[PDB]
């Protein structure tokens, strides 16, 4: 599979969904951060902080602005990076969901060998694994691998790549 | 505020600036020009006391710190000479050479005489020549 | 004699110098603690896994303190006293654990829960070492307050800050069990008793009130709705605010009377006001447990009577689904309305009150800001008002960047609050009498002479202590009936504020920072420990810290950017602003103007007149045109004098031939002081090139709208050592103008511009004299819009200079310009429709 930089909309969408504890498609893209959780105001500044740490530069009043036109303005100053918030979410998932010993490396090599998706798709498939967090002890390596395969076809379905 | 035709640009700006000074002076110094803090020269300031001292520049000495020391505190000629990054060459603007001469390298001993008196102030750089 | 003992978890380790006489006892714990301690993993990202050595010493301390008995002498008493002392020496270099936790957050890959467990462990060790916080802390803040460099004031939040308030209490019980466990045990006891003292309390408390069991067992903790009910939420919010107060007093080693003595004055937000007077009584740790008993009893009796005066009813699912489809929120008795003026919302409530009878009417309760209000009333009524408002607001994603400012449909926010009772409404008046009778029956009465510091009344903003009548009855009236006016009750002149209310960064503190932004007041979130990246307000650490960290002063714009005077040797008086300091000329410049400032003969004249002017690029369409003009100016100007070049970003031809040229003339070193890029802000990449490669003194920019402004800040944020002149102009300017009012975008941005001292802020458009500019120079111009003073660093005059003699405009052109009357700032937005003082708006190509 050819290399493509991860779009900001997907990373934006998994970061909002992973704070909401919610799935990858239950958030509608044409909606404002302030609309989603209009009741409470803690997750407001928490998500705004999380988006700040991810992509550094943030526009004034992101909460009133829809995610789709926020994604394009984020994409302008973002270049396929992971950043501090996605790095700290990934390590957490790989240590507590994936078994001890099964770290990011072995998990990246499994997708690189079995599927042959490059290092930029590994970010995407890992981010889709955050958005639909297993929330369980995946001690069985086989189980974890099979979940990664159902996260490889979820990544391929949202982006449109053929496997 | 456009009525008077062919009023010299110098006469308009001066008229505005002096109208400002006139309103600041009345409301912050009760019309006393003696209360204005004077300096030798006003400018060059970025928006971010020993009569005879001795500095020993290193190959680790901070350039900013070094120059601030060598300049001193008081607004005088040596203040400009060490801080100003550009000097004039007729109508031309060129990298201040004095800053390049005194640029802090290992072996550079600066002495100052009359640090408190600008008019008599004498910096005497010293280097190992032949040893 | 010492036998070293190393304790490790994967890569990281720590060495402790145990004494050889008691080393067998510590080397018995080495294995047993490393048994409790989980397996090493990469990053230590797993929860309950120490990331730093300090965290590993912490978890050791917590394990050692766990097994030790505080009543019975153990073998592990001196082992706890040596490992804690070693922790204290190595890591706690004077500062409080809070300052270290804060340092680990922003340095290490440490999550928040890892600081909470660390602090819990360390505070358990210190107290259970038989080493209480009995010594006085050297906190820079409270040292400065004693000195008189700061004046603290305590504020206390109330309802509607957060839904899951209980979770702020849960954390404290976990993290400060040793400090507040007794007070929580007291209140828990007090409430358990009070419900048997009130005839029909138990009726209200359907799932009980065993808060101790709810803290111990999350499973036993009832459903969130039941917690949010005012009979439970009222007292417990008191207990949280008392908790945070107590934790701060202990960790500073102050008595409740000592800390109360340090604050200039206290005050609260609605039911918080009861907590504010609770601390105003207390004197020592002994008389404290009746002052709480008082407070909690008030919050018990309001909390119940208000529920029996207006019980929340079931709402039809039709309303819920409609409200959740619009996605405003679940309907509540209190509706927040942001970004609207009081008269506008007053208008809308009149219209909604007109339709409905007195028994269903809404009223404005909170006036938390200038454009922050909360309406109260029945959740039917407020829904009906939310219906009325949704027709008046613009859609969220609607672009009014092209629509002229005036006729842009106003956009604002309206969410319901996470609260169960309409506080400060006529609906809770009937509880008033049963509250007073109950308060007198249970022997609660605040005495003016017993109160030590001034508490400020939420209604008028006067001291409570001056009351002729009962203080309790006024406080009850102020909570249940009288509307809070938060700006009116925060008129005091403090230097610091301590938010002890729940919510923390979503609590009253942040709101009060926004209200007093730029008035030199620093707010500290005492209730929550975190890190603010902006560093505009503080968290717990700033209270406790002893270094220069603990004392962070919020900048006062009037003082920091005061327009001073100066004079050189030759008696030439300048105005000495941030701009004038750099350039060493007055702060009045002539912008870039095609075609006024293309003529060298005018640019050279004004530069010799002693003022900075930009030679306009827009008159010359080739490198040879610049060079001929530049050199024609150079040959006219006096020695050592410089001028600026204006370019146009929306002419990529003129940039692509003109930028390399300026770079070549500046590498040779022509007197081009600065470059301005009018009409469109450049990207962070191009802007970085302009800053580095050209080698100019500074870079003028002419941002059009908010989006531009924020892109300028971002450019300055990248090169904080390079000056950036932000030449903000309104649409009311001559030439290519935006649709934006001159003032309103500065009101909503100034704060975020002044966070970078490298941005010289220049205000242009509609200026011609001293008298009209002066308010902007001094900063009093913002007093008209009820903001703090907001002084500016410069002033550019486009149209004022067109009629100047040296300008090459044809005499009859001058006579035509003079002939034009002009218009006041109000009317400029009629230029779109018809000639307005002889000036109209047309379209370019
Ligand atoms: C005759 C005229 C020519 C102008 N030319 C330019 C220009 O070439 N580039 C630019 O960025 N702004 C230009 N402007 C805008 C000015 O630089 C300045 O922002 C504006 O004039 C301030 O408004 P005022 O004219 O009401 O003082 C021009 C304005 C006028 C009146």
């Amino acid at each position: 599979i050819a290399d493509e930089p991860v779009k900001a909309s997907l990373l934006l969408h998994v970061l909002v969904a992973h704070k909401l504890k919610k799935s990858l498609d239950s958030i509608p893209m044409s909606k404002t951060i302030k609309d989603l959780v209009g009741g409470k105001s803690t997750v407001q500044n928490e998500i705004l902080g999380d988006l700040g740490k991810e992509f550094g530069t943030t526009p004034e009043k992101p909460e009133e602005t829809p995610l789709e036109e926020l994604a394009e303005t984020f994409q302008d100053t973002f270049s396929g990076a992971l950043g501090k918030q996605s790095s700290s979410l990934l390590s957490r998932l790989i240590s507590s969901k994936m078994p001890g010993g099964f770290t990011i490396t072995v998990a990246r090599k499994y997708l690189q060998t079995r599927w042959g998706l490059p290092s930029g798709r590994q970010d995407g498939v890992l981010l889709v694994a955050l958005s639909n967090e297993p929330a369980a002890r995946l001690g069985s390596e086989a189980d974890a691998k099979a979940f990664l395969d159902s996260m490889a076809q979820k990544y391929a379905s949202i982006v449109g790549v053929d496997l | 505020f456009t009525k008077v035709i062919d009023e010299p640009i110098k006469s308009i700006m001066d008229g505005i600036h002096d109208g400002h000074i006139k309103k600041l002076l009345h409301q912050y110094y009760g019309d006393d020009e003696s209360k204005i803090p004077a300096v030798e020269y006003f400018g060059g300031e970025s928006p971010v006391s020993e009569d005879s001292a001795v500095f020993k520049a290193t190959s680790s000495t901070d350039e900013e710190s070094w120059f601030k020391a060598l300049a001193g505190s008081e607004i005088n000629w040596r203040h400009a000479s060490f801080l100003c990054s550009f000097i004039t060459q007729d109508k031309m603007f060129v990298s201040n050479p004095i800053r390049k001469v005194f640029k802090p390298s290992q072996g550079m001993v600066v002495e100052i005489s009359n640090g408190n008196t600008s008019s008599k102030t004498v910096v005497t750089l010293s280097e190992p020549v032949q040893g | 004699s010492t036998r070293p003992l190393t304790l490790s978890h994967g890569s990281l380790e720590h060495v402790l110098l145990v004494p050889t006489a008691s080393f067998f006892i510590a080397s018995q714990l080495q294995e047993q603690f490393n048994k409790i301690l989980p397996e090493p993993t990469e990053g230590f990202a797993a929860d309950d896994e120490p990331t730093t050595p300090a965290e590993l010493v912490g978890k050791f301390l917590g394990y050692v303190s766990s097994l030790v008995e505080p009543s019975k002498v153990g073998q592990f008493d001196q082992v706890l006293n040596l490992c804690l002392t070693e922790f204290e020496n190595c890591y706690l270099e004077g500062n409080d654990i809070h300052a270290l936790a804060a340092k680990l957050l922003q340095e290490n890959d440490t999550t928040l829960v890892k600081t909470k467990e660390l602090i819990k462990n360390y505070i358990t060790a210190r107290i259970m070492a038989k080493r209480p916080f009995d010594k006085k802390s050297n906190s820079a803040l409270f040292r400065a307050v004693g000195e008189g460099n700061a004046q603290l004031v305590a504020i206390f939040g109330g309802q509607g800050n957060t839904d899951d308030y209980f979770e702020e209490l849960r954390d404290l019980y976990q993290t400060y069990h040793v400090l507040v466990g007794d007070l929580i045990k007291f209140s828990a006891e007090t409430l358990s008793e009070l419900i048997r003292t009130t005839l029909d309390a138990e009726k209200v408390f359907t799932q009980g009130l065993n808060i101790l069991e709810w803290l111990e067992n999350p499973s036993n903790t009832p459903d969130k709705d039941y917690l949010l009910s005012i009979p439970i939420s009222c007292p417990l919010i008191g207990v949280i605010q008392l908790a945070h107060y107590v934790v701060t007093a202990k960790l500073l080693g102050f008595t409740p009377g000592e800390l109360r003595s340090y604050l200039k004055g206290a005050t609260g937000h609605s039911q918080g006001l009861v907590t504010a007077v609770a601390i105003a009584e207390t004197d020592s740790w002994e008389s404290f447990f009746v002052s709480v008993r008082k407070a909690i009893t008030v919050l018990f009796f309001i909390g119940v009577r208000c529920y029996e005066a207006y019980p929340n009813t079931s709402l039809p699912p039709s309303i819920l689904e409609d409200s959740l489809e619009n996605n405003e929120g679940v309907p509540s008795p209190m509706l927040s309305i942001s970004n609207l003026t009081q008269e506008q919302v007053q208008d809308y409530v009149n219209k909604t009150n007109s339709h409905l009878p007195a028994g269903k009417q809404v009223e404005i309760s909170l006036v938390n800001g200038a454009k922050n209000l909360v309406v109260s009333g029945p959740p039917q009524s407020l829904y009906g008002l939310n219906l009325t408002l949704r027709k008046a607001k613009a859609p969220s994603g609607l672009d009014q960047s092209r629509i002229p400012f005036s006729e842009r449909k106003l956009k604002f926010s309206n969410r319901f609050l996470p609260v169960a009772s309409p506080f400060h409404s006529h609906l809770l008046v009937p509880a008033s009498d049963l509250i007073n009778k109950d308060l007198v029956k249970n022997n609660v009465s605040f005495n003016a002479k017993d109160i030590q510091i001034p508490v400020y009344d939420t209604f008028d903003g006067s001291d409570l202590r001056v009351l002729s009548g009962s203080i309790s009855e006024r406080i009850v009236d102020c909570i249940i009936r009288l509307p809070v006016k938060w700006e009116t009750t925060t008129q005091f002149k403090a230097t610091h504020i301590l938010d002890f209310g729940p919510g923390g960064a979503s609590g009253l503190g942040v709101l009060t920072h926004r209200n007093k932004d730029g008035t030199g007041v620093r707010v500290i979130v005492a209730g929550t420990l975190d890190i603010n990246p902006d560093d505009d307000y503080g968290f717990k650490q700033e209270i406790f810290d002893v270094t220069s960290n603990g004392l962070k002063k919020n900048p006062n714009w009037l003082e920091e950017y005061h327009p001073k005077l100066i004079k050189n040797k030759s008696g030439k008086i300048f105005v000495e602003t941030k701009f004038s300091k750099l350039i060493g000329r007055p702060p009045l410049l002539v912008p870039g103007m095609t075609p006024c400032t293309v003529s060298p003969d005018f640019v050279a004249a004004t530069t010799n007149a002693g003022y900075t002017i930009e030679l306009a690029g827009g008159g010359y369409f080739s490198a040879a045109g610049m060079t001929a003009a530049i050199d024609s100016v150079v040959s006219q100007i006096e020695k050592g004098s410089t001028f600026g070049i204006n370019l146009i970003y929306v002419n990529p031809f003129m940039l692509q031939w003109g930028i390399p040229l300026i770079k070549e003339l500046r590498s040779k070193g022509y007197p081009i002081q600065f470059l301005t890029i009018g009409a469109g802000v450049p990207s962070l990449e191009v802007a970085s090139e302009y800053i580095e490669t050209l080698g100019l003194k500074y870079l003028g920019l002419k941002p059009g709208s908010i989006d531009a402004i924020s892109q300028v800040i971002n450019i300055a944020k990248a090169h904080p050592n390079f000056p950036i002149a932000l030449q903000w102009t309104g649409g009311r300017g001559g030439g290519h103008h935006s649709f934006e009012d001159a003032h309103t975008p500065m009101l909503q941005m100034y704060s975020k511009i002044r966070r970078h001292p490298n941005i010289m802020l220049i205000f242009g458009s509609g200026f011609g004299s001293a008298d009209d500019t002066y308010p902007y120079l001094t900063g009093e111009w913002s007093t008209k819009f009820d903001y703090p003073p907001m002084p500016f660093d410069g002033f550019l005059f486009g149209s004022r200079v067109m009629i100047a003699k040296e300008v090459k405009t044809s005499p009859d052109a001058k006579k035509c310009i003079a002939a034009c009357t002009g218009v006041p700032d109000d009317k400029w937005e009629q230029t779109y429709k018809k000639p307005t003082g002889g000036i109209v708006t047309v379209r370019s190509e």
